[PDB]
RNA sequence: GUCGCGGCGCGCCGAGGGCCCGACGCCUGGCGGAGAAUCAGGGUUCGACUCCGGAGAGCGGGCCUGCGAGACGGCCCGCACAUCCAAGGACGGCAGCAGGCGCGGAACUUGCCCAAUGCGCGGCGCGCGAGGCAGCGACGGGGAGCGCGCGAGCGAGGCGGGCCCACAGCCCCCGCCGCGCAGCCGAGGGCAAGGUCUGUGCCAGCAGCCGCGGUAAUUCCAGCUCGGCGAGCGUCGCGCGGCGCUGCUGCAGUUGAAACGCCCGUAGUUGGCCCCCCGCCGCCACGAGGAAACGGGAGCGCUCCAGGCAGGCCCGUUGGCCC
């Protein structure tokens, strides 16, 4: 119904503060559980040493082997799974060679057929992945 | 091509014994070859007739335009000029010999070293 | 309980116009109802209105000419600054040229145009377009 | 799987790039885009307007 | 610290809400064809200058007449639009400022003025001539094709005296 | 006791004080404001930084001098951590400026100089890593190019002079030679642009989303052609808009998410009509008075422009006025 009294500003201010939390987006912006949980911890991107190169299956109905690396982030010692983008790019990434990882673009959700990979490699050993693919700089 | 010189906002300054003037150098299709070249015309307007006692400065060409806006410090006498003139602008006049300052860091290193040994 | 005397009156007039009834009765008569209706009578939106005396709150028999389109109240009556009047007219009324916003002013109950000419603002009683 | 990676990339036969002339740049390129699209009415016209990359527009211009 | 910090700066262009609308892509290309524009940012600047001027006109029209701001600020908007030539001299009212297009911003620009004076064979010709400083407005050579002349300077727009009248006599290719 | 008032402190007496108009406790990847981002309106989010006020110079304390400091480019001490040592001792404190190290996704030269603008002392003038200048610097903002055209023209340079400058330099002017030069993402839809030709054959990959790939791939890998924007374009993170998906304007609750099983009831919020003429309230208007910058905004052609407060023989030329 709503309250419309010249002196009921306090109630409306309290109702807005209480019901603001129902949206997942306000909670994922102000509750702070996300900031602690995120391995990027609110950073635009993170750096970390490769530990394992893993072949991850695509979700149905797609049938494919997506190529990814498990990365332990130097910043918080937290192992994530990051897809290495483009074709034959995994060959450039060796083991333990350091990779810079950014998120996929769904703000912390897994995107595409790939499940649980919220991150993708952008720079291998200080060399941009896209450059090594376009053969602009060698490995 | 010709250079025509007009001075504007001339102000008498007996405080510093100088005439503060705005020199306008109009050279359409040509260039004034240095402030010294056009000093005589500004000296004529002032009637000082002494080119030396005039200090030309802040000469700014306008984009494309022949007009160049500049300023003059026409001191009554050379002695007054020496008393009230930035030393660098007297060297830039070529009127005074160049005194040589040492590196500021070298000057302050020696100051610190003096303080270190019995102030 | 009956918190707003004017809201029930302008609702009972709009319902009557939609039916196409020429005359209607308002159960409680207030001085502010008479002033709102008087403004509509000086704007041609209503016709003659007669307040019968029952020795209590009083009734109003209102004559209509089909001319009125919508009559309402803004509750709570919010005091409107002089420069805020136009922002209210851009949402509450259709067209800057037609319509009326009735605001109680220190000078008296007046339309938005009258308030704009006197360059003063006040609490909004309601609106009739 | 991981061992068979980039198989289409290696398989693709290397294809040579045509040595096209340098295109007009800036205002001149905008002039040519405007000329082709609105003025002339020949490059994109089969008697009616057509899309820039249309197969009919190709072959006609090569 | 550093007076540079205290120097101001602003963006003079306003990109469209939707970038790939076919009607609004083609019209911008036509407005680059008739005005010799290098990039869409120049058309966006034209709409940013018009929108601000229109917003002043709309905020004054809503204001009551004889409210002092409408009389003073409105006269200063009209005078500016008349001095540039964006507003036709005859109209002399605030309402006509609202009913204006970016064509009026473009027409006052120097590149379009040179073609009107018949000095330039085309708008593409004029742009190159102004870059080559062959054009002088009121005795000052200009190198900017978006200079935008005022109604008084329209007559004073002329070929730079030192450029195509051959005072140099050995210009560019002729020299060697 | 203090510069002074005060539970500020103590002695004594009394039992108060604060609270659902949220006391108290906890937590804060919490300096505040002038402001900024985005935006019809209403709003939302951020407030390290320029100006203003506070706070702190590894962390706690304590002090002296002075008119003013609980001062750290003063001292004393405890802890943590350095430093040199002839082993007895001494000796620090870059959240000044460069510069390094570590850390992180991320951030400039151990440059020069007091010439401007201030300030400290001193009539004839120095001191200043305040501040200024240069370097670096696609944080970003602004202005021009990559031709015009049909025979002529530039500017990018270079080289000179001038100008400018603490000194150079840049800009700009002037002669001389003269040497235009594009990316980054896309083309199934959303969303602008091939139903082109290979390779591949649910593989490889792509694809924010829906989807393509299993042999006629408009979606991959190349060529070709084409679109968008442009000296910038793509990617990620986040804020705002989108989103009347937070709803004051302005959301919904029969069935989609959702009326408390019912009733009483305090706090809270809300209460008909009535007196013209009076006091208090809120209310609206208009004033005073209170920093600018910013944001507008008068006027002024930095060649335009982002800027700036300039200018020109001029209101006592300005720099109004607003927030």
């Amino acid at each position: 119904s709503k309250t419309s009294g010249l002196y009921t500003a306090r109630k409306l201010r309290t109702v807005r503060r209480v019901n603001r939390w129902a949206d997942k987006k306000y909670r994922k912006a102000h509750l702070g559980t996300w900031l602690k949980a995120n391995p990027l911890e609110g950073a635009c991107m993170a750096r970390g040493i490769v530990t394992q190169k893993i072949g991850i299956s695509a979700k149905q109905p797609n049938s494919a082997v997506r190529k990814a690396v498990r990365v332990q982030l130097t910043k918080n010692s937290k192992k994530i799974t990051a897809f290495v983008p483009r074709d034959g790019s995994i060959t450039y990434i060796d083991n333990n060679d350091e990779v810079l990882v950014a998120g996929f673009g769904r703000a912390g959700r897994a995107v595409g057929d790939i499940p649980g990979c919220r991150f993708k490699v952008i720079k291998v050993a200080g060399i941009g992945l896209l450059a090594l693919f376009l053969r602009k700089r060698e490995k | 091509p010709e250079i025509t010189v007009k001075v504007r906002k001339v102000l008498n300054n007996p405080l510093l014994q100088r005439q503060q003037c705005v020199v306008d150098v109009l050279h359409p299709g040509c260039t004034y070859e240095s402030k010294e070249a056009i000093k005589a015309k500004v000296a004529q307007q002032l009637k000082v007739a002494d080119q030396k006692n005039i200090v030309l400065y802040g000469f700014k060409t306008s984009f494309g335009g022949g007009h160049t806006v500049g300023f003059c410090n026409a001191y009554q006498n050379m002695d007054a000029l020496m008393k009230y003139e930035p030393g660098f602008r007297k060297i830039r006049c070529g009127l005074i010999e160049a005194p040589k300052p040492v590196s500021r860091k070298q000057l302050k290193n020696l100051k610190n070293r003096r303080l270190k040994k019995r102030g | 309980v009956r918190i707003n005397v004017l809201r029930d009156a302008l609702k009972s007039i709009c319902n009557a116009q939609r039916i196409g009834k020429k005359q209607v009765i308002v159960r409680p008569s207030s001085k502010v109802i008479i002033e709102f209706l008087q403004l509509m009578q000086k704007n041609g939106y209503i016709s003659d209105f007669a307040v019968v005396d029952n020795h209590r709150s009083n009734r109003i028999v209102v004559n209509l000419i089909g001319r009125l389109n919508k009559a309402g109240v803004i509750s709570p009556r919010f005091d409107i600054p002089a420069n805020d009047i136009e922002k209210w007219v851009v949402n509450l009324l259709p067209s800057r040229l037609f319509g009326h916003i009735i605001l109680t002013t220190s000078q008296g109950i007046m339309d938005h145009i009258e308030a704009q000419h006197r360059q003063i603002g006040g609490k909004v009683i309601g609106y009739f377009y | 799987g991981l061992t068979s990676a980039g198989k289409v990339r290696k398989c693709t036969p290397k294809k040579e790039k045509k040595e096209k002339p340098r295109p007009p740049r800036g205002r001149a390129y905008k002039r040519l885009l405007y000329n082709k699209n609105f003025v002339d009415d020949t490059l994109i016209h089969n008697g009616r307007r057509l899309g820039p990359n249309n197969l009919l527009i190709r072959q006609k211009l090569g | 610290p550093r007076i540079s910090r205290h120097r101001n700066s602003s963006k003079t262009y306003s990109t469209p809400k939707k970038p790939f609308t076919k009607p609004r892509l083609d019209a911008e290309l036509k407005l680059c064809g008739e005005y010799g524009l290098k990039c869409k940012r120049e058309i966006y600047r034209a709409r940013y200058m018009l929108a601000k001027i229109r917003r002043t006109a709309r905020n004054l029209l809503t204001l009551d007449e004889n409210d002092i701001k409408r009389r003073f600020e409105g006269a200063a908007l009209l005078r500016r639009l008349h001095m540039l030539g964006i507003l036709d001299e005859e109209k002399d009212q605030l309402d006509y400022v609202l009913g204006l297009r970016i064509e009026d911003i473009f027409k006052r620009r120097l590149q379009s003025v040179i073609v009107e004076s018949k000095l330039a064979k085309s708008v593409h010709h004029a742009r190159n001539m102004i870059k080559a400083r062959h054009i002088s407005v009121g005795g000052q050579i200009v190198n900017i094709p978006s200079y935008m002349v005022r109604i008084s300077n329209t007559s004073r727009v002329a070929i730079a005296d030192t450029s195509s009248l051959a005072p140099n006599g050995k210009p560019g290719r002729t020299k060697r």
